[PDB]
């Protein structure tokens, strides 16, 4: 005799293995928002919270790939959420606002 | 949110009939996509009849009124050799100017889609579902077999028949936030003026504000530049500005101190319209050819113009 | 490639009900018994408290609920 | 691996392939909505975000927001109902997360995501459970019970041709996931079906077994006739009014509306037994296998014929050894059985 199975059922070929890195940074959110320095400080507590309660639950593992400081798009992309828009300019020599 | 849920979700058959041979899924489509969408139809073809308005009732720029996009704007700068006559035809400067997208001659309905015009049975006091029961039934008491209004049901401007079972009658503050409305459903144009002359009004005949007329007329409309008749040159209008006061015509109307108001009727259109409603029609139509078609075929119906009506904003979804 | 499931439809039999009340009946057996018509739900009538709100104070309240 | 592509190459194997480079993402970037939005609306547009990434994860499940879906189907080259299925049985794992810059009007923070997806090679819908009921045998006065050992656990039926699954190595992700599936045939006595062991273990009389099933019918298998249902053989009873059959009460089931069925039919299969199957299954006290669905007259009795022949008559038991002997000889020959149960008696 026989009973229905309603959930399906899947066979295995093979599995792929990813590694995603998500960098979040305070700064680069505030300036879009045109948010103030009352808000500015919001923003930090919220995000903190969130992030802190996930830190506390999670111990580490080892992963058998390559450091992510030797690859090219992790050293691209970090330079540019530090550094995209500082400049240094030099006067011809130094002179003030008279 | 949607379209997450949508993306890890497979389809299962569930042994019930189809939803679209079921009353409650029939009525409860129709509703949500048609509920307060109105079709009106003129005696015969007739326009609003000038492109100049004189309605000092609404308060001017100096809330956010919707008959600010048809303001003209006095403006001190001009170039060489400027007139009104050129650019806005017979309209009077600092007042209003009527498109001519307004006022075409052979525009015979007038469509819109809004809980607006509605009398004191409707109120946003009370819940949905209610105003949902109470419109559904004023529908099935005010027709019968069809999709054309019982005359009962309009206001006494539109039908002689008219006792405003559905519908409440235009006021006169209507123009500021409603102007289309107005324009394309208004039997006859009502003016508001406090402008020196008109009805032969003279500044001795009168028999902070006070009794004084808001916009007194000047000698002449003139230019005058500095060897540069191109771009800016000075501008002298042929009446005054209310950018200063501009509450004047607002406050008189309201009565808070007393003025020589000047209102003339003319006549556009016959009060005998007929009033087709497409939420009953929708309901007729899709028992006899299923609802996929109907709704399908009385959507396109409402994008006739190449806007459809039902996307634009409350107050101003008004086509003809 | 189309998939669609007959995991809920695999007997070729259904029991039917006109109202939910009938579930009670003291001569039916252990089973599977159905509510004939489909319950018909608009999410505005459902939330009455957006109603009532305004801008983005509406939009961010039936994000939450969403 | 160099590409997520070449996952789908044919001369690989079933293992854990990992794509040999991170993916890199900044949120700012990922959350267009946000960029928009101004003041605190903004701010609290990112808490709602935050705080369904952190719910997603304690569940070990991902959060597709930040990964484009066209891209990963490109890559993958799968129908839209692949996918569904691939992104509803993935996993996560978060292998660190750091705070990068702390200052009071400003935060940075990093996490290390890992994620394993299963690439589906095969999908079934429409599946049964098996439940073998099996039947009683009554053989030299002992009462027992016989089960066939079907080779497989699973019956798919999608459109017309029934298929019968064995699967190994299975687990729940949502869905049943299984790393073998062998695809077999049904016992018979045949070269083109299975030859299946048979097993039988003794029970104890009177054997009364009754389930209710959900359309409303009984399955019975009883040792003795109630409401005129044959005994040893099992049956699904339907009755037209309310009746108390085996202790119990078999109620009439509520008119069902006919939909298109998928109920599996099994090929029929006659199955010969030794003559003494029940005397095979009483001296072992555990259930033990008898025969196969395939085997021949000699190989089936060859097999239980030494140890039969050595319970052999004894000084201290010769009384209860005659009323076997009589028993066993009764269907061959009557005569001898009531001679035989005679002196046993005396
Ligand atoms: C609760 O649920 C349970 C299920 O869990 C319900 O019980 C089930 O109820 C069903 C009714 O809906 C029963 O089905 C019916 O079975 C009848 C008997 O079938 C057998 O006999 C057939 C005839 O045999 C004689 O005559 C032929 C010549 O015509 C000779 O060759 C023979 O020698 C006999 O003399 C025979 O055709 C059947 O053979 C098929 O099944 C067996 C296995 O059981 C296979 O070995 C065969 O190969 C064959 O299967 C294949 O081929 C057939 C076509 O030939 C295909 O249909 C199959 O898919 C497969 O490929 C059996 O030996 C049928 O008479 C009866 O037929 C009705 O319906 C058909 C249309 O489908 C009409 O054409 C007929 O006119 C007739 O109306 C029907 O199929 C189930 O048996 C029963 N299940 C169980 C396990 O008991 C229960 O009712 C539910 N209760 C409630 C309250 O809801
Ligand atoms: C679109 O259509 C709507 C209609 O659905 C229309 O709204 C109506 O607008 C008119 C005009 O403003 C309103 O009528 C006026 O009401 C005035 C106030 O009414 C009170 O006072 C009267 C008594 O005076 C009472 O009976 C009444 O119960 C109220 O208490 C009223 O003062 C107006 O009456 C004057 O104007 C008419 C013009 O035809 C005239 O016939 C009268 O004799 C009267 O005298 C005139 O006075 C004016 C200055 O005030 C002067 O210029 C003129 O020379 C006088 N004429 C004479 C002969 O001496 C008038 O009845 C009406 O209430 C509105 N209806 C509703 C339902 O609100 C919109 O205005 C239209 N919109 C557009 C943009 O076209
Ligand atoms: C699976 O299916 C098999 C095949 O059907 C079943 O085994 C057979 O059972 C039947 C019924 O009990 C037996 O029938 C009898 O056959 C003999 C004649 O047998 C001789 O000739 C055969 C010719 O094909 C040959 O196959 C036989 O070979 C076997 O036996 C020899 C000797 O032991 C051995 O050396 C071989 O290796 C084979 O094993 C053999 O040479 C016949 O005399 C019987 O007649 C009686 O019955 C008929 C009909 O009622 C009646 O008219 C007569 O008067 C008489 O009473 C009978 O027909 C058959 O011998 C079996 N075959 C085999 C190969 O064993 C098996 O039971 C099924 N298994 C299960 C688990 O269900
Ligand atoms: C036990 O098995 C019986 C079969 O031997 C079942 O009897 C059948 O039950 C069905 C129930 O749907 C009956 O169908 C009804 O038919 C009558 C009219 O009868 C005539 O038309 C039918 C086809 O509709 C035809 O089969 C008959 O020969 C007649 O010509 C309708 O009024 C009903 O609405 C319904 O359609 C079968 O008639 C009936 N068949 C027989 C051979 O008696 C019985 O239900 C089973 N009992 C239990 C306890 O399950
Ligand atoms: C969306 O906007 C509309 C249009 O402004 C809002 O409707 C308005 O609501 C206010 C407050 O409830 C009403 O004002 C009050 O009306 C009552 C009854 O006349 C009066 O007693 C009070 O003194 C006050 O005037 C107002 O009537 C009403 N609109 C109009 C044109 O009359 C609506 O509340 C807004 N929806 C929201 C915030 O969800
Ligand atoms: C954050 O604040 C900045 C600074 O005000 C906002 O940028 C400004 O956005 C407005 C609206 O889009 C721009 O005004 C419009 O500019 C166009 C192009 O010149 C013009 O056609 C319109 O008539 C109107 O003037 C404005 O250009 C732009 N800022 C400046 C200084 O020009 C930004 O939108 C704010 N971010 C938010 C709300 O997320
Ligand atoms: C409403 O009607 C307009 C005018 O017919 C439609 O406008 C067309 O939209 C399609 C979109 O694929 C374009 O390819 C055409 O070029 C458009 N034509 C013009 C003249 O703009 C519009 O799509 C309709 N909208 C709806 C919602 O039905
Ligand atoms: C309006 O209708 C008239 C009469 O049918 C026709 O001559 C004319 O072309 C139409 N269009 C305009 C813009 O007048
Ligand atoms: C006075 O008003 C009447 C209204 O009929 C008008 O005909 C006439 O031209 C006006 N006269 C002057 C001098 O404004």
């Amino acid at each position: 005799y026989y009973e229905p199975h309603p959930e399906p059922i899947v066979v295995k070929e093979r599995v792929l293995g990813l590694s995603q890195i998500l960098m979040i940074n305070s700064e680069n959110i505030a300036n879009n928002a045109n948010l103030t320095q009352e808000v500015k400080k919001l923003l930090t507590e919220m995000v903190n919270e969130e992030m802190q309660s996930l830190s506390d639950v999670m111990i580490d593992f080892e992963i058998p790939l390559g450091d992510p400081r030797d690859q090219e798009q992790y050293i691209h992309r970090k330079c540019y959420q530090e550094f995209a828009n500082c400049y240094l300019v030099k006067y011809k020599e130094p002179k003030p606002w008279p | 949110e949607m379209q997450s849920l949508s993306d890890v979700m497979i389809d299962f058959e569930i042994p019930l009939g189809d939803p679209r041979d079921q009353e409650q899924y029939i009525h409860r489509k129709c509703y949500q996509e048609f509920a307060n969408c109105y079709l009106v139809k003129y005696k015969e073809p007739k326009p609003w009849p000038k492109e100049g308005l004189i309605a000092d009732q609404c308060p001017l720029p100096g809330n956010r009124q919707s008959i600010w996009d048809y303001y003209i704007k006095v403006e001190s700068i001009r170039p060489a050799n400027w007139t009104t006559k050129s650019k806005y035809g017979q309209a009077r400067l600092g007042s209003f100017y009527i498109p001519s997208s307004l006022r075409q001659i052979n525009v015979s309905h007038v469509l819109f889609c809004s809980d607006q015009l509605y009398s004191k049975w409707y109120n946003i006091e009370n819940t949905i579902e209610q105003n949902e029961r109470f419109l559904l039934n004023k529908l099935n008491n005010l027709t019968s077999g069809t999709s054309v209004l019982k005359k009962r049901a309009l206001p006494k401007d539109w039908s002689s028949q008219g006792k405003n079972a559905l519908f409440r009658e235009i006021n006169v503050l209507d123009i500021c936030s409603k102007p289309e409305s107005v324009i394309l459903l208004n039997t006859s144009y009502y003016s508001f003026s406090l402008w020196e002359g008109d009805c032969n009004f003279t500044k001795d005949m009168i028999s902070p504000y006070a009794c004084r007329f808001w916009r007194s007329k000047n000698e002449k409309e003139e230019t005058k530049c500095r060897d540069g008749e191109t771009k800016r040159c000075l501008y002298y209008p042929l009446w005054d500005s209310p950018e200063s006061t501009y509450d004047f015509g607002y406050l008189a109307y309201q009565k808070n101190f007393p003025s020589p108001i000047c209102i003339e009727q003319q006549k556009i259109r016959d009060q005998d319209y007929e009033v087709y409603s497409l939420y009953q029609e929708c309901k007729i139509a899709s028992k006899a050819y299923g609802i996929d078609t109907v709704l399908f075929s009385l959507k396109n119906f409402l994008n006739y113009t190449g806007t459809p009506v039902n996307e634009m904003p409350n107050a101003r979804a008004f086509v003809g | 490639a189309k998939l669609r499931s007959m995991g809920y439809a695999l007997t070729g039999a259904v029991q039917t009900l006109s109202q939910i009340s009938d579930i009670n009946d003291e001569n039916l057996q252990q089973g599977i018994y159905l509510l004939r018509d489909h319950v018909i739900t608009l999410m505005e009538a459902t939330l009455h408290d957006i109603s009532v709100m305004e801008g983005m104070f509406a939009v961010q309240h039936l994000h939450t609920h969403l | 691996l160099s590409q997520i592509s070449d996952i789908n190459d044919e001369n690989l194997q079933q293992g854990i392939y990992l794509l040999r480079d991170h993916v890199i993402t900044l949120m700012e970037a990922t959350l267009h909505d946000i960029s928009v939005m101004e003041g605190m609306f903004a701010v609290q547009h990112l808490h709602t975000h935050l705080n369904h990434l952190k719910t997603m994860l304690l569940e070990r499940r991902i959060d597709w927001t930040y990964m484009s879906s066209t891209w990963l189907q490109q890559q993958l080259q799968k129908s839209d109902d692949e996918m569904k299925v691939i992104k509803r049985i993935a996993r996560s794992l978060v292998y660190y997360v750091k705070q990068t810059h702390s200052s009071p009007t400003a935060t940075a923070w990093e996490i290390g995501l890992y994620y394993e997806l299963v690439i589906p090679k095969h999908i079934y819908l429409n599946n049964w459970n098996v439940v073998n009921i099996g039947h009683l045998v009554k053989s030299a006065g002992q009462l027992t019970h016989v089960t066939i050992a079907h080779p497989y656990e699973i019956i798919n039926k999608e459109c017309v041709e029934t298929i019968y699954l064995h699967l190994e190595d299975c687990t729940r992700q949502d869905y049943v996931i299984c790393d073998v599936v062998k695809i077999v045939q049904p016992c018979g006595n045949s070269s083109d079906t299975s030859d299946c062991p048979v097993w039988a273990e003794a029970v104890k009389e009177p054997f009364v077994q009754v389930n209710p099933l959900k359309n409303g019918s009984y399955l019975v298998l009883a040792s003795s006739t109630d409401c005129q249902i044959p005994p040893y053989v099992p049956s699904i009873v339907t009755v037209n009014e309310t009746t108390s059959c085996f202790g119990l009460d078999f109620k009439r089931p509520l008119v069902a509306e006919e939909r298109l069925s998928f109920e599996p039919r099994l090929p029929n299969l006659q199955l010969r037994l030794p003559h003494l199957v029940g005397i095979i299954a009483k001296i072992k006290g555990i259930k033990i296998e008898v025969t196969s669905s395939g085997e021949s007259i000699k190989e089936q009795i060859e097999r239980a014929k030494a140890e039969l022949l050595r319970l052999d008559i004894h000084e201290g038991d010769t009384p209860a050894w005659i009323q076997q002997l009589a028993a066993a000889t009764k269907d061959v020959w009557p005569a001898a059985a009531s001679a035989l149960q005679g002196i046993g008696n005396f």
